[PDB]
């Protein structure tokens, strides 16, 4: 699911499932 | 930064795990 | 919104949509 | 931490905001 584009809540979701109990940080004007 | 690299082009896991902690 | 419980998904959603532009970092286990 | 405060037990947004970059 993440070979494509993600943009917005689509990106943080993607991040949310592949980081899993790891957790991320989402950083989009950087 | 992510939103280049993911959502203005084509993103991958290898993008999406440098962003996780 | 923000004043229930938000667990998962939920959660970085509530993040996405109150942080807006400043992004968010997420951390479930820490 | 952002479960335990968010999840687990009613968010605010003091909570969250503490948690914006």
């Amino acid at each position: 699911f993440v070979n494509q584009h993600l943009c917005g809540s689509h990106l943080v979701e993607a991040l949310y499932l592949v980081c899993g109990e790891r957790g991320f940080f989402y950083t989009p004007k950087a | 930064g992510i939103v280049e690299q993911c959502c203005a082009s084509v993103c991958s896991l290898y993008q999406l795990e440098n962003y996780c902690n």
